[PDB]
RNA sequence: CUUGAGUCUCGUAGAGGGGGGUAGAAUUCCAGGUGUAGCGGUGAAAUGCGUAGAGAUCUGGAGGAAUACCGGUGGCGAAGGCGGCCCCCUGGACGAAGACUGACGCUCAGGUGCGAAAGCGUGGGGAGCAAACAGGAUUAGAUACCCUGGUAGUCCACGCCGUAAACGAUGUCGACUUGGAGGUUGUGCCGGCGUGGCUUCCGGAGCUAACGCGUUAAGUCGACCGCCUGGGGAGUACGGCCGCAAGGUUAAAACUCAAAUGAAUUGACGGGGGCCCGCACAAGCGGUGGAGCAUGUGGUUUAAUUCGAUGCAACGCGA
């Protein structure tokens, strides 16, 4: 805004976790206000993720995340009638905040059955670089490279 | 082939490209590389940049005469002046002076209309 | 603008001493200058504005020192 | 400042002082200005002249790239 | 007679003019060397140029035009104008001491001369630039603006043309009338104090419709000249004179309107400037636009489909 008033919103920590990161990944993946459900469908996810990486919850959570999370995009900038796609960089909680909504938004599309498995095939995707949420992050730093010219704007 | 060990950089830098020759002392070219030949077209071609890309790759292109040592002479108002030459420094050329050969005539020719835009 | 990069001179030095150089000698100037033609009229013209504008901002400025602005 | 040949009490400039001419060119050869020397005008034309026939008899350069 | 006007003596600054020569920078072209896949251009492109080797870079050569810096609300000239350096010929201005002539002055219809750029004639020259022209774009179109090329012309000699917002939109000459800050160019005396010429800015009285002008007047006066008399028709037509032509110059009428105009004021507006703000963008989340259905409207239909609301600010609105 033109004030600039803006300030985080206080954020509960999962409760079987405690990780302020992990209840913004239920917030993203909510709907409707509908948190019990958004938290049944991220543990039993996670659960299911543990298993099959034998890591833990929290860590798979956050391998998955590292694979996503951008490190640069773009902005555009009109010049001539002309945009320029001005690289800039990514500030850390907005990269948790892109890499958490691109696997919500990866798992939504993907064609298995409960929502929990498909995130979960999401998570175990991006541990190794292959769901289309990672997919997404490498879209967003190959734009960013096409336009490393245009870094003054 | 033939070790020179002591050349110029030519910095051709003019408002839509950059040329970057790299000659002997006495004049003969080297190798060469542009902005414009580097992978950048357009709005992309005539920033300091592609210039630099353009200075690397002529710098790799006469990697087989074995230079060191570079002058710098630098010509035309681009924005490639400057990104020019320090990607030629940090090629690893010793770059042991740098000349202005903007040529400016002392008067000389009329220029070309004013543009109406 | 001839620059010969001294002993024991790191290059970024070496470097601004040249940009002083060109800076100085006007180069980019005179080619932003000479890139099109003016004609004589319009270089009178801008000349003259030039040096109206400057008196007048000097002009103001010392009369703004007389003035207090709060 | 510091107009010289006033002090100096010159009637000319002479264009064969190559030592005084090289106080009023740049690095580059170019003449200097009046308002940055602080030199009269009229012995700013004077030096103009100097200098312009300094540099035909190639005891002065025109640039430094020649 | 000497105070206006002029002559002489000594110096001073100056892109004043005419003629000739010459220098360095740069562009272009030509020849060759190195080198290799692009160059150039734009908002983005494309035309264009390039493997028949361009562009870049180096060497040598040809040719034309203009003289960076100095450079300056600096200088010179009646105005138009005038800019590297050197010589030849030449005009004016100014200052200091005197000496000399003795009103020889001012203005000027007609006349005569000079007079930017473009244009015209003849003969040269032609690098760069560029009306015309061609192509590429842009666009609804684009006979343009932008791009790539490009001929007259721009340059020289001689002749013509005689016009420009040829402007300070301010005729010439003389006298007088508070100040301040500079620039430039002389000169006197001891960096200080004077005293002349030209010149930039501000401003006082006064003047002015106002804006402004203000000792360089648009103030206060005198001499003489030019010119105006509502807007349009029209600086046109016809006639004359001039011109090779293009055209210039002198210059109406019928008819028509009740205005046209100047300066300033308050708004509004601007693809003017500055500073701010709003779910205005941006960052996000969920929708509408597609389906069925509800509901209102338009329309069509009807005997009637009652009346009203009907850009935002009517359309689940009066109901
Ligand atoms: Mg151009
Ligand atoms: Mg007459
Ligand atoms: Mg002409
Ligand atoms: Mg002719
Ligand atoms: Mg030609
Ligand atoms: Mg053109
Ligand atoms: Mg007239
Ligand atoms: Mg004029
Ligand atoms: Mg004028
Ligand atoms: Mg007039
Ligand atoms: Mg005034
Ligand atoms: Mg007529
Ligand atoms: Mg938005
Ligand atoms: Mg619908
Ligand atoms: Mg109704
Ligand atoms: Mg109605
Ligand atoms: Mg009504
Ligand atoms: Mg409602």
């Amino acid at each position: 805004p033109r004030r600039r008033v803006i300030g985080q919103r206080k954020i509960l920590p999962d409760p079987k976790f405690g990780s302020e990161l992990l209840a913004k990944f239920v917030n993203i993946l909510m709907v409707d206000g509908k948190k019990s459900t958004a938290e049944s469908i991220v543990y039993s996810a996670l659960e299911t993720l543990a298993q099959r990486s034998g890591k833990s919850e929290l860590e798979a959570f956050e391998v998955a995340l590292e694979n996503v999370r951008p490190t640069v995009e773009v902005k555009s900038r009109r010049v001539g009638g002309s945009t320029y796609q001005v690289p800039v960089e990514v500030r850390p909680v907005r990269r948790n905040a892109l890499a958490m909504r691109w696997i919500v938004e990866a798992a939504r599309k993907r064609g298995d059955k409960s929502m929990a498995l498909r995130l979960a095939n999401e998570l175990s995707d991006a541990a190794e670089n292959k769901g289309t949420a990672v997919k997404k992050r490498e879209d967003v730093h190959r734009m960013a490279e096409a336009n490393k010219a245009f870094a003054h704007y | 082939r033939k070790q020179v060990s002591d050349g110029v950089a030519h910095i051709h830098a003019s408002f839509n490209n950059t040329i970057v020759t790299i000659t002997d002392r006495q004049g003969n070219a080297l190798g060469w590389a542009t902005a414009g030949g580097s992978g950048f077209r357009g709005s992309r071609k005539s920033t300091p940049f592609a210039a630099q890309v353009a200075a690397e790759r002529c710098a790799d292109a006469v990697k087989e005469y074995g230079i060191k040592n570079l002058e710098v002479m630098v010509k035309g108002p681009g924005p490639g002046r400057e990104s020019t030459i320090r990607a030629l420094n940090a090629a690893g050329f010793r770059i042991t002076n740098i000349t202005d050969v903007t040529p400016i005539p002392h008067x000389g020719c009329r220029p070309p209309k004013k543009r109406r835009v | 603008p001839v620059i010969k990069v001294r002993e024991n001179e790191p290059f970024d030095v070496a470097l601004r001493r040249f940009k002083r150089s060109c800076e100085k000698a006007g180069v980019l100037a005179e080619v932003r200058r000479r890139e099109f033609y003016e004609k004589p009229t319009t270089e009178r013209k801008r000349a003259k504005a030039s040096a109206v504008k400057r008196h007048a901002k000097k002009l103001a400025r010392e009369n703004a020192r007389r003035t207090r602005l709060y | 400042k510091f107009c010289r040949f006033t002090a100096e009490g010159v009637q000319e400039i002479d264009y064969k002082d190559i030592a005084t001419l090289k106080n009023y060119i740049t690095e580059s050869g170019k003449i200097v200005p009046s308002r940055i020397t602080g030199t009269r005008a009229k012995y700013q034309r004077q030096l103009a002249r100097a200098i312009k026939r300094a540099r035909y008899l190639s005891l002065l350069p025109y640039t430094d790239r020649h």
